[PDB]
């Protein structure tokens, strides 16, 4: 079985700059390697096959090179729609199969931007149903790496939150993150101070947003 | 026009079955090898199965061997995927794809892809969401779209009149087996008294349509 490893997992570049994506195979695949592009919410599409052959209709700005175990996909001059995920791919014979790399995502590099943080208590409508969701919003920050810690009456929470992050914004190149702390109505009513503490490269000290009630 | 169109996706209980179809148009279907490839939500691509142009041999990923069967009907230009004994880990968008090679048993690349169809395997049943307000010189407000199944939901603000500063987040799958997502918008603090904010949520699987006014 062949394993394909793509690096870096995320490539941070500017529009128009040259993108160089790498794919390393565990053992030789000769020149039998393909690259696919997947734009967010869309099906993948073939870009290159046989290491350097551009698929039909693919613009000349996409080019592939390499052989054996070292392959590169070059995008000579990035367009807005090119900030997408790219996968390399080959065949395996033992067992027979098709192997994909784990993907490299291209993002627009911009200046560091600290998040603007907001906390929302559970609505009275939700409390009438037996559960309490507390939401913390980290808005328009860069880079994507951010940490949210929930604290209830000054006690760090663990195992009772979930979060997700938006795709990079097309206009300002930032990300936003939403975290939800879930408690039963009975547990929510036993505590007073609800706080979300945010750490990020753009913050010299963690920022806390909080409210009292429950 | 050259294309592949999948059908038959939906929700299925663990241990049960589902059969997908893929209608091919615009090329000599009987001259190409055909594949199924899947993508679990937020994960990478995983090849599932291949069938030779004349249907005389097939191969499968070890993850689906024995449970899934790829087949084709060259007289109807249709490819099938029979999925039996389904498990939660089979939840994915399933794509049918044409092999690049013409009348060649050596399979290697996917040169044409369908649109994909979502298959969700879970003990949960189809359910519309509950929508709760996230009440508010910049202010933030939103809507929490909780406890729905399966994906997806769409959210708009003020019937589409409000788009700037809107962020609709990817859903999370809760331990209950139901999804939850938030949608927020940042506005000038002075607009809280002059403008009304309503989130419009749609969940097509349950035919749910909700309008929720979000007040300070």
């Amino acid at each position: 079985e062949i394993v394909l490893t793509q690096s870096p997992a995320t490539l941070s570049l500017s529009p128009g700059e040259r993108a160089t994506l790498s794919c390393r195979a565990s053992q030789s695949v000769s020149t039998y390697l393909a690259w696919y592009q997947q734009k967010f919410g869309q099906a993948p599409r073939l870009l290159i096959y046989d290491a350097s052959n551009r698929a039909t209709g693919i613009p000349a700005r996409f080019s592939g090179s390499g052989s054996g175990t070292d392959f590169t996909l070059t995008i000579s001059s990035l367009e807005p729609e090119d900030f997408a995920v790219y996968y390399c791919q080959c065949r395996s014979n033992w067992p027979p199969g098709i192997t994909f790399g784990q993907g490299t995502r291209l993002e627009i590099k911009r200046t560091v931007a600290a998040p603007s943080v907001f906390i929302f208590p559970p609505s009275d409508e939700q409390l009438k149903s037996g559960t309490a969701s507390v939401v913390c919003l980290l808005n328009n920050f860069y880079p994507r790496e951010a940490k949210v810690q929930w604290k209830v009456d000054n006690a760090l929470q663990s195992g009772n939150s979930q979060e997700s992050v938006t795709e990079q914004d097309s206009k300002d190149s930032t990300y936003s993150l939403s975290s939800t702390l879930t408690l039963s109505k009975a547990d929510y009513e036993k505590h007073k101070v609800y706080a979300c503490e945010v750490t990020h490269q753009g913050l010299s000290s963690p920022v806390t947003k909080s409210f009292n009630r429950g | 026009q050259v294309q592949l169109v999948e059908s038959g996706g939906g929700v299925v209980q663990p241990g049960r079955s589902l059969r997908l179809s893929c209608a091919a148009s615009g090329f000599t279907f009987s001259s190409y090898g055909m594949h199924w490839v899947r993508q679990a939500p937020g994960k990478g691509l995983e090849w599932v199965a291949v069938i030779w142009y004349d249907g005389t041999n097939t191969y499968y990923a070890d993850s689906v061997k024995g449970r899934f069967t790829i087949s084709r009907d060259n007289s109807k230009n249709t490819l099938y995927l029979q999925m039996n004994s389904l498990r939660a880990e089979d939840t994915a968008v399933y794509y049918c794809a044409r092999d690049l090679a013409y009348r060649d048993y050596v399979w290697r690349y996917f040169d044409l892809w369908g649109r994909g169809t979502l298959v969700t395997v879970s003990g949960a049943s189809t359910k519309g969401p509950s929508v709760f307000p996230l009440a508010p010189g910049t202010a933030a407000l939103g809507c929490l779209v909780k406890d729905y199944f399966p994906e997806p939901v769409t959210v708009s603000w003020n019937s589409g009149a409000l788009t700037s500063g809107v962020h609709t987040f990817p859903a999370v799958l809760q331990s209950s087996g139901l999804y939850s997502l938030s949608s927020v918008v940042t506005v000038p603090s002075s607009s809280l008294g002059t403008q009304t904010y309503i989130c419009n949520v749609n969940h097509k699987p349950s035919n749910t349509k909700v309008d929720k006014r979000v007040e300070p």
